[PDB]
């Protein structure tokens, strides 16, 4: 269950306060995708990350008894000066997981990155294809009950894309994905109903070709304005 | 499990400071030798710049004590400030996984300060014992309760500066500039009873003064201490910057988050 | 003297009350 | 542990505390100040020995035989802190004198001020 | 100074207690 | 000297104002 | 074109950059150059007038602290502003006519421009108070002016070099930029200090630099031994040296 | 003191030890 109660948000500029969100309620369905799409810059991004409870809500909150992962690849989000491991080790006692079940994660990521020499390395010195495989392989390695992508599927070479896809649809069936992609064909191919998020309000369709065809026709309506 | 919020804190605390302690003490251990080196060198030098001065301005205390008791509060202090100020850049990138609150990051460089200052006080203790001079305090819990309110004195500057100081990350150099002199002055070097009486109530402004000068009397017998000097005036500075410190991360928590 | 000691302790135990009430809010900020 | 418990145990029993004790149980105290010096007769050891002499044990033998200070300081028995309970230790009486009689120097001019 | 001791005594005993327990937390978790 | 109290006052009263005011500001935010 | 008129060209282009963010958006820093003199100016005086009145009666204050700290200030300067040169442009070594001892250069001469100006501005106005304010002999304070500034330069260099990396160094170096204030004279006479402790403080060439200003700028004042100017010109010239010999040996990792 | 003299010189033996060693695992 996902409801959302009078959302607030924005952020202070010298010609203004550019409010983004302004009094939200609504109520998500369940057992369901969500395939999350709208106007670039908008708020699509600021949603998710309150989604990902990264930037609490100024006014109202949220409200779930699931279980929302963090944006993926997070490449920014583990500290340079450790290493894979050792942010590895430090996303897993944040969680307050068990000895023996967190040495099994980290062997688990290492296993899926196969970095091998600079594994052991600190991260300042990455490039960024590393650092997005050892985000991949932390985010698949929670159980969780729902997983959000900022569009991270289509980045990296055809291989590690390959794997990738293949742990993916080991995650599909117990897990469910919130799409953030800018490829109409992940939203057709992963989504069951289809939110669009445009000048602070989000309006649901149970058909995602319905929400697609708002999607270009609200496209369009910004394009038509003279 | 529901996981009360005293535990989540518990686990970030326990975590960051395991990260934290990974680069005070920098890669393998390295840091360590200049933590126990820098008290023998400040010794060192004042002990061959000023014995015979100390010898002949009070007889009743050798010098290298003296030193010590009012050397290493101090430089817990410098710690809990310089270290404390800076905790916000240093994690700038981790504020994203949403238990990650950056009073989080202030107290775990706190109380990492606080432990490593601990170890390092009670290995100066014990070499001073072992080279036959006085190491025990005669009234323990009294400078128990002075490094107390020192401490969360210290502590809490440290919080109002990584605070204010968040949108300008500079000040810090003029925060360590500013925190020379006052080494210089506290008393830590010399005893502070052969300042003329006409620079005395202005020095008297400092609450590190008063707190130096009250661990030191209850370590020592018979130390005597100045008037104007009590634990109520760094007692109310303390309290006072602590809830200033805290309404004021209070008001921009939501701002140091990038 | 009795009206500067209350008054002290009132503000102290103001203060001591706006900090600890403070530090709950903090360390209740934590919602997961 | 809502906010009416903190402001409850933290705010107002403290204060009623110091209220009820400040108000109705506490005891006054009048103190009498003077100012002296030792001169020779045609000088700060002399005002270190009475400084020293003051705060002295057999000074307390002497007064509490002329003026009956024990029995003196045990009349007060609404104010618990500040009275002298009978049957204490000499120890204990010699800490409370000291608390009571507040000796204080002037170094410039050497003028010791006992209140 | 029986209970001044004691008082002085907890005090310490507490503080060491603490400081060791952080180190046996971290050399459990470096190896 | 009137005019010299007026001044103290007036800093007074303008330090009382601004803490006053953060302080009430801190309790709306709460 | 001359590799001496691109050196002109790029030395005036950086030289109006950094004159640009040294002051404010809305110049700020020339209020702040111009207040620290006043402010130190007013500390010291009211902390040790009636001292330094018993200290010599026959050289004024206010003169002898301007004396001895414009020349420090503009010391400090130059060692503490000349080492963060390298860090400002590293985006900026792209251009192919733009090497770091340019940006090094630039530092150095609105340093040496802006401590003049506050020299010149400073002079007049303790001659308009009534002050004693024209150097007996001038020529010996600009060659002792000129010394302090190349040592200072070359130090300023020396630094920039060596802590390209580590950069937690450089802020090592201002906080021992703050002893060296407390001893090189600037506040109080050194006839005043007891003797055993000479010695040790004549190691430090900006003692030695500040005494012969001093001396070249009052009329008969006097100097203690070992205060001789080959001494901050041997520093100078060797501090100089190296500095120049790091810089050509490690000129290639100073790229972008 | 044969005990205090065996004991100063276990604790510097050990602090060499601890110096020497960190020295040649950081060479490496
Ligand atoms: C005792 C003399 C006079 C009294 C001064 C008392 C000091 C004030 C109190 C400290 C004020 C303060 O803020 O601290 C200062 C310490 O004072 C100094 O600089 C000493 C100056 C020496 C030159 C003097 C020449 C005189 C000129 C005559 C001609 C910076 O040190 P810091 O401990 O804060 O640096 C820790 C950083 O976090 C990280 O730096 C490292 C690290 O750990 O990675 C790296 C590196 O090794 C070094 O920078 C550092 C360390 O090891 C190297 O001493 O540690």
């Amino acid at each position: 269950m996902i409801e959302l109660r009078n959302l607030t948000k924005w952020y202070p500029t010298p010609h203004g306060r550019r409010y983004v969100f302004r009094n939200l309620n609504f109520r998500f369905p369940d057992d369901v995708s969500i395939g999350l799409i709208g106007r670039n810059g908008a708020g699509k991004s600021t949603l998710m990350r309150l989604l990902g409870g990264i930037e609490a809500p100024n006014e109202g909150e949220v409200v779930t008894d699931v279980s929302i992962s963090w944006p993926v690849g997070l490449s920014g989000g583990f500290q340079g000066s450790l290493t894979a491991r050792e942010n590895v080790k430090f996303v897993c006692r944040i969680y307050g997981t068990s000895h023996e079940d967190m040495l099994r994660k980290v062997r688990f990521v290492e296993e899926f990155a196969e970095i091998g020499e600079h594994f052991d390395l600190p991260m300042k010195t990455y490039s960024s294809g590393m650092r997005s495989r050892v985000a991949f392989g932390l985010s698949m390695a929670f159980d969780f009950d729902y997983y959000l992508i900022d569009e991270a599927m289509a980045v990296g070479d055809a291989q590690f894309r390959a794997k990738s896809r293949a742990v993916f649809d080991s995650r599909v069936g117990q897990a469910n994905m919130i799409l953030v992609s800018h490829n109409m064909n992940d939203i057709k191919e992963y989504c069951d109903v289809v939110v669009l998020v445009d000048q602070g309000q989000a309006t649901l369709y149970e058909d995602v070709e319905a929400g697609i065809a708002a999607y270009q026709g609200s496209l369009k309506k910004a394009a038509a304005k003279p | 499990v529901k996981r009360s919020p005293w535990q989540i804190q518990q686990a970030v605390l326990f975590a960051l400071f395991l990260r934290e302690l990974k680069t005070r003490l920098g890669g393998r251990w390295l840091g360590v030798f200049w933590v126990l080196l820098e008290p023998v060198a400040h010794i060192a030098v004042m002990t061959t710049l000023f014995s015979l001065a100390h010898r002949a301005a009070m007889p009743s205390i050798e010098y290298p004590v003296f030193l010590i008791t009012g050397l290493i509060p101090f430089f817990m202090f410098r710690g809990l400030v310089t270290r404390l100020m800076e905790a916000i850049d240093s994690n700038r990138g981790l504020f994203a996984y949403r238990q990650v609150k950056p009073i989080d990051t202030v107290i775990a460089r706190a109380m990492l300060e606080i432990s490593l200052q601990s170890i390092v006080y009670l290995i100066a203790l014990g070499t001073l014992g072992w080279l036959g001079f006085h190491f025990l305090p005669v009234r323990a819990l009294e400078l128990a309760g002075v490094s107390a309110v020192l401490i969360m004195l210290g502590a809490s500057l440290g919080l109002f500066f990584a605070v204010v100081t968040n949108e300008i990350p500079q000040a810090r150099a003029i925060v360590r500039i500013s925190l020379l002199p006052l080494y210089f002055v506290s008393g830590v070097i010399f005893p502070v009873h052969t300042i003329p009486p006409q620079y005395l109530p202005l020095l008297q402004l400092n609450p590190v003064l008063h707190l130096i000068e009250l661990s030191r009397a209850s370590f020592f017998p018979q130390y005597r201490v100045l008037q104007g000097i009590n634990l109520a005036y760094p007692a109310g500075f303390a309290l006072l910057s602590l809830f200033l410190a805290l309404m004021l991360y209070r008001l921009r928590r939501h701002q140091l988050a990038s | 003297r009795r009206w500067y000691n209350l008054a002290t302790l009132l503000v102290v135990c103001c203060l001591i009350y706006g900090v600890v009430s403070l530090v709950v809010a903090t360390i209740r900020d934590h919602q997961d | 542990l809502t906010a009416k418990r903190l402001q409850w145990a933290l705010v107002y029993l403290p204060m009623l505390v110091a209220t009820v004790y400040f108000l109705v149980f506490s005891a006054d105290r009048y103190v009498s100040e003077s100012v002296i010096t030792v001169r020779q007769t045609s000088s700060r050891e002399d005002t270190c020995y009475l400084q020293t002499y003051i705060h002295s044990m057999g000074l307390l033998q002497k007064l509490d035989q002329q003026l009956k200070l024990r029995e003196h300081f045990g009349t007060p028995l609404r104010d618990p802190l500040f009275r002298l309970w009978g049957g204490t230790s000499q120890e204990w009486f010699l800490e409370y004198y000291r608390s009571r009689v507040e000796v204080l120097m002037d170094d410039i001019c050497g003028l010791l001020t006992v209140r």
